[PDB]
């Protein structure tokens, strides 16, 4: 009689696995984006200090 | 030829089962290297044709049992392994039906 | 012709033919001798029982293991074991079959040399080869890199391999295994009154261990759970009757693998020798090694040991790497499976030690590039 319990557990497990996969996908995406944006801002900031000493 | 209509019917349905083997779909598990089926409909219909249970055939494909001395232990499979096994099973059943058809032909011819 | 694959191990002999999916002869590596007098004349009883027969006659014999920690200590007993394996379980003539033997890393050299000498002089095989257990485990696992942790019954060892190259300076070997876990369980089972002292009650305790023990994912929380509840307490029925009830020592036994101080050893757990082997390897293969951490051998068969190992190694390694632990269901036979694969490889048929090579170069020919 516990087979329905087993099947329901399998279903919620599958749902949670899909959820985890989607969350990992969004995580790696946003992390690549944040790292790239930080690279750009650091580069251009150093460039700003260089053009500032240039102006000086 | 000497063989009945039911036998031609079984031949045709067996070939259709071989055809149904190809569309099976397997995925890796959650955080492991084990294969598990996601699509079950073609599995159900191929079992209903072949004369087996669908859950039982899926279990026999994902988890073979091998004999170690006097005990049986379950072997693990991934997607590539289960696909190679499916292909070999189909080739085997086809060639088997073919050889037996030739035996039936020779029995009809036999004097 | 076909080659035999005899995975001697230490506490379980596994033999078969090269090219099969599993061994066809798995029996304990014990030799028993009767300890009582024997009164019935005409019984014509033997003087020493080998293998699975000794486990039937347990109550009458003294069971001795001829292999302590990988190392063979009783050469006459081991020769009896091999004779039984060749003639009674497999039923083959060893003078027609090459034989592939296995050994653990970092054993004495006389072990391997005397093994070769026996296999050529006594059993008269045409060729032979001694292989390392971890390499064969990696063959059977389908990998070509990865750090393998082969916990048998005598020894535990890590052997990191990358692209088929083994890094010998990073090989670790620990002398804690299933036999020490059995002794620790015999010892801590006395807290509830059960006493197992005979050399044949050790087999009963080994059965209890196999059937009831498991690894806790967190040790203090399971300690508290057992102190409060009784939901983890299970029962077992001896060969005599009189069921015994096992409480929190279901998970205190295999916890010795992660806390070798329980049995008074100095060393560190398996989770920490694995990580130390990693950190002793190079810097640019550590990511692959973290991702390909392979388990094999009987002492890795506890429930929850993979999850525990992953939790520990994950807490040890840097937070930016995917740590993955490969634990097949046919772990216990991985060394034998890999040995069969290797001996069937057509490329391997030139790595055997032929009999003429031995006759001309002595038993020292074993440590050559066939090492
Ligand atoms: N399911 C299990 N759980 C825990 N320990 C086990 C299990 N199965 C076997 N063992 C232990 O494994 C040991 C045998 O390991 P094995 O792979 O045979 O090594 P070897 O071949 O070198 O003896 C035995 O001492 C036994 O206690």
């Amino acid at each position: 009689s516990l087979q329905k319990k087993l099947k329901g557990t399998e279903d919620e497990l599958d749902k949670y696995s899909e959820a985890l996969k989607d969350a990992q996908e969004k995580l790696e995406l946003a992390e690549k984006k944040a790292t790239d944006a930080e690279a750009d801002v650091a580069s251009l900031n150093r460039r700003i200090q260089l053009v500032e000493e240039e102006l000086d | 030829l000497g063989f009945t209509s039911e036998e031609k019917n079984s031949m045709y349905k067996l070939t259709g089962a071989i055809m149904h083997f190809g569309n099976m779909k397997f995925k890796l598990k959650q955080r492991e290297e084990q294969a598990e089926p996601d699509g079950t409909e073609e599995a159900d219909k191929s079992a209903y044709l072949m004369g087996l249970n669908s859950a039982d055939l899926l279990k026999g494909l994902c988890h073979p049992r091998v004999k170690v001395g006097n005990e049986y232990v379950t072997k693990g499979q991934n997607v590539q392994q289960v696909i190679y096994a499916t292909g070999a099973l189909a080739k085997a059943v086809y060639e088997r039906m073919f050889n037996w058809m030739v035996t039936r032909i020779n029995a009809t011819l036999e004097t | 012709t076909t080659a035999l694959v005899c995975d001697n191990g230490s506490g379980l002999v596994k033999a078969g033919f090269a090219g099969d999916d599993a061994p066809r002869a798995v029996f304990p590596s014990i030799v028993g001798r009767p300890r009582h007098q024997g009164v019935m004349v005409g019984m014509g009883q033997k003087d020493s029982y080998v293998g699975d027969e000794a486990q039937s006659k347990r109550g009458i014999l003294t069971l001795k293991y001829p292999i302590e920690h990988g190392i063979i200590t009783n050469w006459d007993d081991m020769e009896k074991i091999w004779h039984h394996t060749f003639y009674n379980e497999l039923r083959v003539a060893p003078e027609e079959h090459p034989t592939l033997l296995t050994e653990a890393p970092l054993n004495p050299k006389a072990n391997r040399e005397k093994m070769t000498q026996i296999m050529f002089e006594t059993f008269n095989v045409p060729a032979m080869y001694v292989a390392i257990q971890a390499v064969l485990s990696l063959y059977a696992s389908g990998r070509t890199t990865g750090i393998v942790l082969d916990s048998g019954d005598g020894v535990t060892h890590n052997v990191p391999i990358y692209e088929g190259y083994a890094l010998p300076h990073a090989i670790m070997r620990l002398d804690l295994a299933g036999r020490d876990l059995t002794d620790y369980l015999m010892k801590i089972l006395t807290e509830r009154g059960y006493s197992f002292v005979t050399t044949a009650e050790r087999e009963i305790v080994r059965d209890i261990k196999e059937k009831l023990c498991y690894v806790a994912l967190d040790f203090e929380n399971e300690m508290a759970t057992a102190a409060s509840s009784s939901s983890l307490e299970k029962s077992y029925e001896l060969p005599d009757g009189q069921v015994i009830t096992i409480g929190n020592e279901r998970f205190r036994c295999p916890e010795t693998l992660f806390q070798p101080s329980f049995i008074g050893m100095e060393s560190a757990g398996i989770h920490e020798t694995t990580y130390n082997s990693i950190m002793k390897c190079d810097i640019d293969i550590r990511k692959d090694l973290y991702a390909n951490n392979v388990l094999s051998g009987g002492t890795t068969m506890y429930p929850g040991i993979a999850d525990r190992m992953q939790k520990e190694i994950t807490a040890l390694a840097p937070s930016t790497m995917k740590i993955k632990i490969i634990a097949p269901p046919e772990r216990k036979y991985s060394v034998w499976i890999g040995g069969s694969i290797l001996a069937s490889l057509s490329t391997f048929q030139q790595m055997w030690i032929s009999k003429q090579e031995y006759d001309e170069a002595g038993p020292s020919i074993v440590h050559r590039k066939c090492f």
